[PDB]
């Protein structure tokens, strides 16, 4: 009434300001994001599992010569296999016209899920790939518009230093379905066709650092990074075309430039996901 | 692909 | 007096409303989300103006 | 006729009930957390301006190794303004984090450094945050580092205090703070304190020279006994306050830019303030630090 | 602000 | 009377009838050992294969000289074979020791070969080109190739190759390997950077150079590599490794022997001076997995 | 009044006494060249890299210079050695037949005949292949297989002890298999030694020029007379006579594969059997003259 | 009382059939011993001399005419 | 060698 | 030659 309703609402107050209290408390920890990295380390994602990760995801490796540590994307297969993964496209979300620069470090996202496109840098792959006499095996995994996959293992898999252009090399392709594009397709339009669109022992190449065997410039006229040739039979860093047809008319500058395997497919058909992912070769078989 |  | 006392719990009230505004808005860092709400000061202004006259 | 009062107290007592259910509400939602899903980009490097010079141009969370020692922690970089390769440190625009934090937590970062851009797999949006003392002192001990200040006000004016050398000493000196060589049109608030004041009025406003103060942690340069009167709880932030300050960029955010003595939990200019630009009653909309490497 |  | 005589007279007469009818069985005797053609040094072994190595894998136990029939091929034909105590057999194509053959030769003795094969190793001789193709292209399994060497002081060292192979004539025999594998004669295939030029080093590498002769130039030279060094190789304008050029004694050489006044000797840059003509020079090849 | 001079007449004891000295020499000479024979001649014949059906097709192929090549005809059958004269007119020539120092004997029967004998090259002086043909039989079976893949020419050259040489072109050639006895077959003559395998010697008449025709005879070798002799005693054989195995009738006009006589002339009473068994060409010279060399060549001919 | 006329006069006869088989033999052993040549580490050197022989017979005509 |  |  006169001094009444004054003391109420004047006594709710104190009690409103412990409320407050409790508020504050429930509002200090930052939102919980929901990626992770987890805390095993080794040379590699192999020696990751070996150490016991029993799942797929991100992890820190670092390489013998490497004098700095790196997050990678482990692929942990039930089976005790680490696969450390250095190329991923998906869905078009990653431009792969990139500079020499951008292909030495690494550009993309790495995800705990392997939902995101990237390419590990050019560098790591050196360092991972010959950092022991251990060989390596590299693992290209490819998907079509309509599920389908395949594979080509390559057996001592090696990527070299920056003073010879990260040039490719391998003993031997292993087999697979996917068929051996880094042997060079014959196209069937000249007889030299086959050796010029072969990889083994290519260096690599971006629109700014032609390392190619082209009079011209096959990454500046295809778009991407790659161990090109005059130009190239396998081209996962490619234009992604949705769909998987796509035709000389919607290409740039009119030569096949999409994520192609020709052994596996036409040059006139650009895959729908790609993976290219190395594990020390003992690991198989 | 190639480059005739 | 009474009018001095509704004077400071004036005060009281008018800091406290800005000092929940302050921390509601600082569950927008943590909680899956945070209250929207607008502190109507005037309210206040008119209402301790009105206070002076007397 | 001067019965206007319970008009009064009936107000009071139905404001306290509106509190009290707006409290409430703000409890039930903080039952679940806020989450973010930041996918790290690949490149990295010790800190932003490596990553530009190895083609991060995009502004976005990345990873950062100042040093082998440490393991590798979470930042902002912006690589649009003033020619990139700025590493945020500290960053306010919406009210959404408290930074009327302790020592500790001042010590370690607090915050969310990121949050994801309405479609987007990857956050390149930054929160509000704060990287860490520690962290802040590192990174300003590895070569001559540049401060770069922004503010902006309720209005969208912006302005910036540049500031050539910075540096942040380690925690057993208390993280002092040392900044030389201004540029700008904020006024030079850490050098010269604040421009309204006179005589030592102002020179006790002068932040280069400062230790860093907490409310739990009390190394002002106010020399006094009651522990009530501590330049950082009359003031709301960890900061390099003196006595106590010119800028106060950790400050309480109030909404709308103009506060009052009244609205302040104890009396004083606790908003997030840079006094040389607005004085103190007002608090920025946004205010950030950001730094980059210098030069030889 | 300064402390008078 | 002096009959005492018509007595020894047919005494000698019968006795020589005698001497006659023995010394026939005699050359009876005589005529059953000259019957035989003269020993000929140089056998053909028995089995055959693939390749040396399959020849190898088959339990060949050594050098010499077997017929080999390769997947492509559709007419066996014979091969100079190298096997080692570990059982490698390597199969080689080119050999340079004394200056015994002409190595001037036109496209189709490049193509067919010229030289001769010996159980013994002791003799010069291109395999030919063809020949070289249908071995090294007839199976995804990838060979490399060696290269041996041997200075006039009795040195040597080697250059492997590899994915080593010769392309079909239709594109000219084209060489190409995936990369140097190693060895210590360096890689003179990869081009030498002779001087000033800066062009150097691309215009004498050999990778992806098609074969040339003097009557049928593929070079990258506005003239005439092959018919201007007499030889036949895959040049490129023209060349720092040229196993096939002029066999020069003692080794140095100098502008005033050569003919054209370019360096036409059997060089490999990389290890020694273009005016240091080798002694030895083998061109051999293996399936890669013996080496890795 | 009576005997004369009969002490006179002992220019036989000379005689005898020769005799007697002479059958010493005889088996001394047997003797040491028996001795030699311990150990057999030699050769290192590497081969040449080039090889093809025959010698046409390595010319063809780039072999230019006349050597030992090996050849395969064909695919049932193993590659074998040959030397091919690639110099005379054109090149391309197999050598199937080669006389020219008496190091080989060609008096053998049929089964050596069959699968030939002799030595195809040696050893050139300081060289490390086998530059210089050797006297060789090429063998019949492998003659007929040549000579029945297609049109073939027979090249037959000859030289005497004073360094004149004639030669017989014979466009068609062609020698039936075992079972035909290696009939031969040959036309289409050209040259200037005369015609001695298609008309016979010229030095005789009527029928018995027609009995030296060698056209169309069977092979001969001692152990197998096909002569064209109908007789019966085993003795009166053309090839027991004359030496070697041939095409002989009754018997010859030409025997390239007789004895060697050293220095070309022979008589009646130098010969094994007292009839003309060296090696010889009637149309040019005779009987009783004996090449210093003599060869047959083969080569594909143009269809 | 002539015992020695048939008696030689026939005795000629005979070595003028040995004369014909010796150089006969003569030449066979040339023929034989020069195809040694292709098959033997060597042979041996080696000329016939028939003159010797022919000298001989034509000195055994002569011995005849007479009775 | 090379050619200029 | 032949034989009569
Ligand atoms: C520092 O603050 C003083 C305060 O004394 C300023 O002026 C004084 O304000 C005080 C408030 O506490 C008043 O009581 C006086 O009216 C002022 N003092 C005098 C001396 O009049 C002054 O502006 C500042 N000091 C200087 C040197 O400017
Ligand atoms: C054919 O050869 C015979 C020789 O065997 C020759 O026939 C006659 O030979 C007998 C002795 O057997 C003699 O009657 C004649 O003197 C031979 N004729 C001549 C001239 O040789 C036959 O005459 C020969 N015909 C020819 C021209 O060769
Ligand atoms: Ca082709
Ligand atoms: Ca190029
Ligand atoms: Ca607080
Ligand atoms: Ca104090
Ligand atoms: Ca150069
Ligand atoms: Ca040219
Ligand atoms: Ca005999
Ligand atoms: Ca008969």
């Amino acid at each position: 009434y006169l001094q009444e309703i004054y003391n109420s609402n004047n006594q709710k107050i104190v009690n409103l300001k412990e409320k407050v209290a409790q508020l504050e408390a429930q509002c200090q920890e930052p939102c919980k994001d929901t990626v992770q990295i987890h805390d095993i380390t080794g040379k590699d994602c192999q020696d990751i599992a070996n150490k016991g990760a029993k799942q797929s995801g991100l992890y820190f490796i670092k390489p013998l010569k490497a004098n700095q540590q790196f997050l990678v994307y482990c692929e942990i297969d039930g089976s005790g296999n680490g696969w450390t993964v250095f190329q991923k496209r998906l869905d078009g979300s990653v431009d792969f016209k990139k500079n020499w620069i951008q292909y030495k470090e690494g550009f993309g996202h790495l995800s705990p899920t392997g939902t995101t496109e990237f390419w590990l840098g050019n560098e790591k792959i050196h360092l991972i790939s010959t950092q022991s006499a251990i060989p390596y095996a590299l693992r290209v995994e490819l998907e079509d518009w309509n599920g389908r996959t395949s594979t080509a293992d390559y057996a001592m898999f090696k990527v070299g230093p920056e003073a010879d252009k990260y040039r490719l090399t391998y003993a031997y392709f292993a087999g697979g379905d996917a068929g051996d594009a880094f042997d060079g397709f014959d196209f069937g339009d000249d007889p030299s066709d086959k050796f010029f669109t072969s990889h083994n022992g290519m260096q690599f190449s971006t629109w700014d650092n032609d390392n190619d065997k082209f009079e011209g410039n096959c990454a500046e006229q295809d778009g991407s990074g790659w161990w090109m040739n005059k130009c190239h039979a396998g081209h996962l860093n490619g234009v992604y075309y949705q769909g998987g047809t796509y035709s000389k008319a919607s290409t740039p500058n009119g030569y096949d430039n999409g994520i192609i395997w020709a052994t596996w497919k036409t040059r006139w058909y650009s895959m729908k996901k790609t993976t290219m992912k190395i594990i020390p070769f003992n690991r198989l078989t | 692909g190639h480059r005739p | 007096l009474l009018q001095k006392n509704v004077r400071a719990q004036l005060v009281d009230m008018k800091r406290l409303e800005v000092d929940i505004d302050i921390k509601i808005r600082s569950c927008r860092g943590s909680c899956s989300r945070a209250l929207a709400r607008e502190v109507d000061l005037k309210d206040y202004e008119d209402q301790q103006k009105q206070l002076e006259q007397v | 006729n001067l019965r206007v009062l319970r008009s009064i107290l009936e107000n009071l007592r139905s404001k306290i009930q509106k509190l009290e259910s707006d409290v409430s509400a703000q409890m039930e939602y903080c039952r679940t957390p806020c989450t973010v899903s930041c996918n790290i980009p690949v490149v990295s490097g010790k800190e932003c301006e490596e990553i530009i010079r190895k083609g991060g141009e995009t502004s976005e969370m990345y990873l950062i190794q100042p040093d082998s020692s440490v393991k590798p922690y979470r930042v902002y970089c912006d690589m649009n303004t003033e020619n990139g390769g700025w590493t945020v440190i500290q960053n306010r625009q919406d009210g959404s984090v408290d930074f009327g934090r302790k020592w500790d937590p001042y010590k370690q970062g607090f915050g969310n450094v990121a949050t994801n851009t309405d479609g987007k797999n990857y956050c390149g949006l930054p929160g509000e945050y704060w990287l860490g003392n520690d962290k802040i002192s590192q990174l300003t001990r590895m070569g001559p580092t540049e401060l770069l200040i922004e503010m902006e006000d309720w209005k969208g004016d912006k302005v910036k205090a540049h500031y050539g050398g910075f540096t942040v000493q380690n925690e057993a000196n208390k993280y002092q703070i040392s900044v030389n060589k201004y540029r700008g049109t904020a006024g030079n608030a850490l050098m010269d304190g604040a421009s309204q004041l006179m005589g030592e009025n102002r020179t006790m406003t002068i932040h280069n020279g400062m230790f860093f103060s907490t409310y739990d942690r009390d190394n002002d340069g106010w020399l006094t006994s009651d522990p009530r009167k501590q330049c950082s709880k009359e003031d709301g932030g960890g900061w390099w306050y003196n006595r106590c300050h010119a800028a106060n960029p950790n400050g309480r955010y109030y909404w709308g830019g103009q506060y009052t003595w009244d609205m302040a939990k104890h009396g004083t200019d606790d908003g997030v303030v840079w006094m040389n630009w607005k004085g103190s009653w007002y608090s920025m909309r946004k205010m950030s630090m950001k730094i980059r490497p210098f030069f030889p």
